[PDB]
């Protein structure tokens, strides 16, 4: 019954570092700098998630300061944060106090995959379209995500509630500063990406929400590989070869390489003959070459696959209400403020 | 697969 003590800073809200007092740590996870724990806060007896990063002593840290600016019912929420030693001798880490959430889409998603059962269909689109908000949401202050995956949307599974996870790799994207190619995680990737772009935009994180639509479709992943260029192969097969002007959307350096060349695969045999057609659909606006072509977060919000999340007597398969869909602010409707009309029905 | 968690209630794997 060991209770710990740390003064730590609140995550929103007042800049007045307090006593926080927490007890009952347990590892639940790994992280690139260090074990991760779970902790019940003693004041509220509310569980949290502390994981560690490296605190560089020359710039502020991004994910830092990018939590503290967001409130969103479908982005994870920073308690507190402060620092401490770690793994390594001699250095100093972050420690960021996140509301803890037990389950992840993949986890669901595996569950499924296993029984070899598809997932139902309500709850991919109670997922997506919470992932969607969450896009919208960051894309609005021009913050792009840059790790969109399955197991980074965490999930409380009795109330279908999704709040999207680890930003660490996120960050602020201005037109005409370039940015590093190699983040973004295996499957996930945007073909831009995997031909190395520094001068891709935030569609990067629509093409990596289309893999995840697709892979819960399918009951695996769509472009698997473990080299970008078995990923590619992948891709082709689907898309079919990428033209010059494709290309030079994504990148003008890969015009003139030589690729497979295979003819597109009809979207409606990449999926299962019973597949919904508006989710296949969707997922072919999603996963395009070019990326100016792919919808804006907000937009697919308004796609017709979720026109059943807008009907005033949908329920969970367990009876309960759905979570919260409806309280968009005005920062996250400003990338186009009159999709309100399809996105908050009469009802709500 | 490869899990953010150490355990779920959907179970291991
Ligand atoms: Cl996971």
């Amino acid at each position: 019954s060991k209770v710990t003590t740390v003064v730590a800073t609140p995550g929103q809200g007042p800049d007045r570092p307090q006593e926080v007092s927490y007890t009952d740590t347990k590892v639940i996870g790994n992280g690139s700098f260090g074990v991760v724990y779970q902790a019940k806060l003693c004041d509220s007896g509310e569980l949290v998630a502390i994981k560690k990063v490296l605190q560089d002593k020359r710039f502020k840290n991004r994910e830092l300061q990018i939590m503290r600016k967001l409130d969103h019912c479908n982005i994870v929420r920073l308690r507190y944060f402060f620092y401490s030693s770690g793994e390594k001798k001699d250095e100093v880490y972050l420690n960021l106090v996140l509301d803890y959430v037990p389950e992840t889409v993949y986890r669901v998603a595996r569950h499924y995959s296993r029984a070899k059962q598809t997932l139902p269909v309500i709850y991919v689109k109670l997922y997506m379209y919470q992932l969607f908000r969450s896009l919208a949401y960051i894309h609005s202050f021009g913050i792009c995500h840059r790790d969109i995956k399955p197991q980074n949307l965490l999930l409380d599974p009795d109330t279908a509630v999704l709040k999207l996870c680890d930003f660490g790799s996120a960050k602020q994207l201005v037109r005409g500063e370039p940015n590093v190619s190699y983040i973004c995680s295996r499957y996930y990737r945007a073909p831009e990406l995997i031909f190395g772009a520094t001068d891709y935009t935030s569609s990067i994180d629509v093409w990596s929400a289309g893999c995840v639509l697709a892979e819960l479709l399918l009951g695996q992943p769509i472009f698997p590989g473990d080299s970008g260029v078995d990923q590619l192969v992948e891709i082709i097969k689907v898309l079919g070869t990428p033209t010059r002007e494709q290309i030079r959307e994504m990148n003008p350096n890969y015009t003139e390489f030589k690729f497979p060349q295979i003819k597109a695969h009809p979207w409606t045999k990449v999926f299962r003959p019973r597949t919904p057609p508006e989710a296949i659909a969707l997922c072919s606006r999603l996963l395009e070459y070019t990326p100016t072509a792919r919808l804006t977060p907000l937009e697919a919000c308004a796609h017709s696959f979720f026109d059943e999340l807008r009907d005033p007597n949908v329920k969970l398969p367990n009876g309960r209400d759905t979570p919260a869909l409806f309280n968009f602010t005005t920062q996250e409707l400003s990338s186009n403020p009159p999709l309100a009309t399809i996105l908050i029905p009469p009802h709500a | 697969x490869d899990f953010r968690f150490f355990y779920s209630r959907y179970g291991a794997c």
